[PDB]
RNA sequence: GCUAAACCUAGCCCCAAACCCACUCCACCUUACUACCAGACAACCUUAGCCAAACCAUUUACCCAAAUAAAGUAUAGGCGAUAGAAAUUGAAACCUGGCGCAAUAGAUAUAGUACCGCAAGGGAAAGAUGAAAAAUUAUAACCAAGCAUAAUAUAGCAAGGACUAACCCCUAUACCUUCUGCAUAAUGAAUUAACUAGAAAUAACUUUGCAAGGAGAGCCAAAGCUAAGACCCCCGAAACCAGACGAGCUACCUAAGAACAGCUAAAAGAGCACACCCGUCUAUGUAGCAAAAUAGUGGGAAGAUUUAUAGGUAGAGGCGACAAACCUA
RNA sequence: CCUCCGCAUAAGCCUGCGUCAGAUUAAAACACUGAACUGACAAUUAACAGCCCAAUAUCUACAAUCAACCAACAAGUCAUUAUUACCCUCACUGUCAACCCAACACAGGCAUGCUCAUAAGGAAAGGUUAAAAAAAGUAAAAGGAACUCGGCAAAUCUUACCCCGCCUGUUUACCAAAAACAUCACCUCUAGCAUCACCAGUAUUAGAGGCACCGCCUGCCCAGUGACACAUGUUUAACGGCCGCGGUACCCUAACCGUGCAAAGGUAGCAUAAUCACUUGUUCCUUAAAUAGGGACCUGUAUGAAUGGCUCCACGAGGGUUCAGCUGUCUCUUACUUUUAACCAGUGAAAUUGACCUGCCCGUGAAGAGGCGGGCAUAACACAGCAAGACGAGAAGACCCUAUGGAGCUUUAAUUUAUUAAUGCAAACAGUAUACCAAACCUGCAUUAAAAAUUUCGGUUGGGGCGACCUCGGAGCAGAACCCAACCUCCGAGCAGUACAUGCUAAGACUUCACCAGUCAAAGCGAACCUCAAUUGAUCCA
């Protein structure tokens, strides 16, 4: 959202001009996933991608601030979830394609504990540690009864 | 602006539908087509405009029997419901239709041509050529659009090979499939330019109001223009 | 034009 | 001129006075005659040697300079190659 | 001596320090101050403009990272009114007040109360004896504008000179200003009490201190450097943008209702004529009953008529049987 | 005595003329005590209207107008079926009033039923006298519009003529209510068509425009603009336009011919008109007296055929005149009643005020003196009426002028297409024997018709526009050093006929009344031995 002169001259009149993307509705496939999706991807995108030789490692190379959209950092938490908790991609019979798809993506392999909070917001962060500290209230009658059978121990044993 | 239609009957019925009108006010509420508003109630019927149509577990050809011929407020030409088979629906009545008379919706091509009556209806490939027709559609199994107004009536011109040429009422040669079924004959209410108005009071119950009084200066477009007849559009896809 | 003004009511504590 | 700015608040001067004129320690201002370069075919050769020469100013407006710079441009350079070098000083002064 | 004059405390503004809070039970998203029933749609967006350049179309600190010198330097700029850095030595933790005020001052505030509009919003004065009001006592009086006590006594911008005594005798054309010239019949004024209008740099002048050096880092210097004193008004317009509000009067539309005696009724957007819709004229008043009234003479009154209820169309626009008419006097 | 009122329903804060004590003070325009009050006492009890309806599929074309004859057009205000489950029952909101919206206890406004005057409800008058003036009511010896621009209140009851608009109606709420806008008839252009108004419609339709019925008719044009075809053309009921001179026998008003231009050189009709000044036109009538009104004429050089021209059936709070009869508008005013007027009792303003012990004439002044000079005038103080003056009161004049202060309208005045539809290029898809085809949907560049984001509209002008000028020199005003203006009267200049030492430095001066600018020149190195009067252009940038 910026403005440009009229004859490319300072002395004239200052307009505001807006230039969009192209978007091109191509679909791709993931091979850590196995599924395909339908992305409206443009066209630099696309180059990284060929240039990253592959969609999965332009994924996972870029960090946060080159993707700049949410389905690219729930994609690489995806991946990195998959590598991580070395989950059945496809189905048995055959290990041998899940052992060479997880071979080829070892560079990285980013620790349960810290790949599930890797492009939450601050609000889906919130309610996740919310989630996980709910916890109802335990009834203070267990408490009670503990300390009191402790306290009789603790008078009778000595 | 709760603005909301009242085309609300996803059925076809027989009972009249109550209709809101608009004077001119979209979904927004601003005033976009001038001269409508103020006008006496109406009630709205479902005119099934669809010439040719099989009931439940039918197939065949089915004939008609005309009631009673009413008169329809939302158009100009009068309507007629014609009773036939378990089901009766509303269709635009012709020239010269009464009670008691007897229609045919037929659908089979024949080789020859059928010298049909002006109430019947059958698809163009069996029709001579030079025959006043009414109601032609645009595509099988779409419903009838063109030529729908009172006395209009339009007159086969030539046939090729699988098209069939309809000569409209601007004088304009438009073309279609021959599997299309239209009327034959004339829309009845005719000598519908001759209606007197006679003063303004007319006007004010059909739901128009004046135009405006500004004096606005003719520019280049208020010119005669004597122009050729347009080509003719075609509607059948070709691959 | 029609040139007029309004007159101005003073407050009720007055 | 701005003579208290909106971050600093001091005095700002007027670029146009530097690329114009040339300011001397002991209180004159070196200027140029206009159209000393501008149709020099119509023009005596006279005209031509009087307009290509070092004019000093007035009073008045060796005055608005002055109040039209600020400190800077009224100090004393040392230069190593410098023409003007020998009028910093003016010698033989009786009011 | 009546009217009426003063009696200090709720506190009010900024510093240093410190980071400040939000359910006793019920009600609060529909007609908030409503206990109880079947489509889950609702944010993610260059701000603009005034002024200045004597107009104005480029431009005009406001951008939220601590000082200063560099430096208002290079630079950007119808190269002009203006804007403006960076590289660089550097930036001593802890202490509770007012050479500010006392109700026309200080927050508008005892209060965001009354009052105005349907609406956003605008929005003002308050309280004075005393140790003992469970001391209803006898005193403390005395000063401005308005009054009686105690009216006028012929002549004159209200004044001066004067004599044994107010007048009588002589002289003498109110106040500030745009203006050569104003009391002029030009502008302002009824008084009293409170408040209100010259804020500041480079360069200059004077006086201490030091001195070829001055100066508490930076700057200047062929008698200079530092410090101090000295100086540059107030109020009053039509215009433009941004964020929100209005069709309850009036323009238009939508859904359900109501109104129109009687006579002639030629079949009628027929006639006279009640109630009703609007107001062509006379007379009354223009600080009136009324910021648009009073009687008839008026046109319509079975329809292009009026009206009770509810909803929608709003300014770079709404509407318009086109008056630049109306959008809460 | 009035009832043009009242009672209920609809909308509306909800306690607002019931009692008690205070009624010393405080609000009644004064009093009693109470519709402009302080505290306590409690009214209204529903049956009145609401608070509403368990689902799955399906059904509902022969109006109302006494609805029975007839007759229509604006085509219309009301209804159920099959199945499953459900036998607990009367809770909630208001029932007062003299009341609402307009700052008010306001001659303003409010929807339906009830007898359209009754069984609802209230008092034009405080008293004293009959001043003048003003307003509202009855009539008058004679004339009945002779007064006034005009029949302007008023009562009799009123005919004909002209213009304009077809008619009803509506428009400037609050100075114009009209000839102004609309209305059926007519004409022009655009659109081959399915879901949100247009339209649940189909070229007898819909949208965008001009006049506005019926009778006579609409004659010409694409040189210029736009629109449509890109075939050089079509369009005018699209923007607009339809001559001049000379010769013409006795007199205006000519037949006819020649000439130059161009689309044609005013067709029909009508009129001195709502029609540029001449125009009070020839002439007849209406009056004894007529720029008032009607009738036959166009030099109307500026009327004119949908910016439509004229009669005609009906009509107009539109604009003018008149006939038979009558109204004090007048000659010439008058008789009575009320509001009001004068005094008594109280609440009690608004505008306005520099102070006044405030007379007249002549003359003077900032040009119209109660305050100045010379005269005339003079015991003091209230009530009751008129306007001659105090350039009296209300609005920082709406008329004229200034403003580098604004705003509205229209463009062929300036920067530009920021948003469409058409285009050409580049990326995006897919077939295709060294060539063509470029579909639906996104992105950037440049163009065309609509919108628009912003702005200004120079100066003197014996008030402003129009008349004239915008720089400089000379001749007299300005006479003998110098300077001096006028919209005082005249010549001019934006250049030239010939060699480039028309090279480079450097003392001293004049200077168009300031500055920016211009001009002369001592001497030296270099070289052989400049004419005319104004005769012109700076910053930035290239
Ligand atoms: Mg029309
Ligand atoms: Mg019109
Ligand atoms: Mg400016
Ligand atoms: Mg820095
Ligand atoms: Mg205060
Ligand atoms: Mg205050
Ligand atoms: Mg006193
Ligand atoms: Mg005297
Ligand atoms: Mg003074
Ligand atoms: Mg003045
Ligand atoms: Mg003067
Ligand atoms: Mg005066
Ligand atoms: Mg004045
Ligand atoms: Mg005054
Ligand atoms: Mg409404
Ligand atoms: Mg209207
Ligand atoms: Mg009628
Ligand atoms: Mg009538
Ligand atoms: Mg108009
Ligand atoms: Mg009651
Ligand atoms: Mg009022
Ligand atoms: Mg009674
Ligand atoms: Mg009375
Ligand atoms: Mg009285
Ligand atoms: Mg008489
Ligand atoms: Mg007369
Ligand atoms: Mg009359
Ligand atoms: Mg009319
Ligand atoms: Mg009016
Ligand atoms: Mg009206
Ligand atoms: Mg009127
Ligand atoms: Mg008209
Ligand atoms: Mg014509
Ligand atoms: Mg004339
Ligand atoms: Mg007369
Ligand atoms: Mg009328
Ligand atoms: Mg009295
Ligand atoms: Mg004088
Ligand atoms: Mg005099
Ligand atoms: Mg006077
Ligand atoms: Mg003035
Ligand atoms: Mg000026
Ligand atoms: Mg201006
Ligand atoms: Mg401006
Ligand atoms: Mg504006
Ligand atoms: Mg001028
Ligand atoms: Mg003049
Ligand atoms: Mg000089
Ligand atoms: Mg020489």
């Amino acid at each position: 959202l910026g403005q440009i002169y009229a004859n490319n001259d300072k002395l004239s009149k200052r307009l505001k001009k807006v230039w969009k993307p192209q978007l091109f509705e191509r679909e791709f496939y993931s091979e850590i996933l196995d599924k395909k999706f339908t992305v409206t991807v443009t066209m630099r995108t696309l180059d990284l991608i060929d240039e990253a030789y592959g969609l999965d490692f332009y994924i996972l190379k870029a960090s946060g601030e080159d993707l700049c959209s949410k389905f690219g950092m729930d994609l690489k938490r995806g991946m990195l979830l998959r590598l991580a908790r070395q989950d059945p991609q496809l189905h048995p019979e055959d290990p041998e394609r899940r052992a060479a798809i997880y071979d080829k993506y070892k560079e990285f392999a980013i620790p349960e504990e810290e790949a599930e909070w890797v492009g939450l917001t601050l609000e889906e962060a919130i309610e996740k540690q919310r989630l996980l500290e709910e916890k109802d209230p335990v009834p203070l009658f267990k408490i009670y009864v503990a300390e009191l059978i402790q306290q009789l121990q603790q008078q009778a044993l000595s | 602006a709760n603005f909301v239609s009242w085309k609300s009957r996803t059925k076809y019925t027989i009972t009249p539908v109550k209709m809101r009108k608009s004077g001119g006010r979209d979904h927004t509420g601003r005033i976009r087509v001038h001269g409508i508003g103020g006008g006496h109630k109406q009630r709205y019927r479902m005119i099934d405009f669809l010439r040719f149509r099989p009931e439940e577990t039918k197939s065949g050809p089915f004939e008609e029997k005309v009631i009673q011929v009413r008169y329809d407020p939302c158009r100009s030409a009068d309507i007629a419901l014609v009773a036939g088979g378990s089901r009766k629906r509303w269709i635009i009545a012709t020239e010269n239709m009464q009670a008691g008379d007897t229609i045919l919706n037929s659908n089979h091509i024949g080789r020859m041509a059928v010298a049909a009556r002006e109430g019947d209806a059958h698809p163009l490939g069996a029709l001579p050529v030079g025959t006043l027709i009414n109601n032609v559609e645009s595509e099988p199994g779409r419903g009838a659009q063109y030529i729908r107004a009172a006395g209009t009536c339009g007159v086969l011109l030539r046939k090729v090979n699988g098209t069939a040429i309809i000569q409209l009422p601007s004088k304009r040669q438009m073309q279609v499939l021959e599997t299309c079924v239209a009327t034959v004959g004339r829309v009845s209410n005719v000598d519908h330019n001759k209606r007197v108005i006679g003063k303004a009071g007319r006007n004010r119950w059909l739901g128009k109001r004046p135009n405006s009084g500004r004096w606005h200066r003719k520019g280049g477009w208020a010119g005669r223009k004597i122009r050729p007849l347009p080509p003719m559009k075609s509607y059948v896809k070709l691959p | 034009k029609k040139r007029f003004t309004p007159p101005i009511y003073q407050p009720k504590f007055k | 001129l701005t003579y208290f700015s909106a971050r600093k608040g001091k005095r700002k001067t007027v670029k146009a006075v530097i690329d114009r004129f040339l300011r001397l320690h002991c209180g004159l201002w070196v200027r140029r005659k206009a159209g000393y370069k501008k149709k020099l075919w119509k023009k005596t050769p006279a005209r031509k040697k009087r307009l290509r020469e070092f004019v000093f100013c007035n009073k008045t407006q060796s005055k608005l300079l002055d109040k039209m710079t600020t400190s800077f441009w009224k100090r004393r350079n040392w230069y190593v190659d410098d023409p003007y070098q020998k009028y910093h000083d003016r010698t033989n002064l009786k009011v």
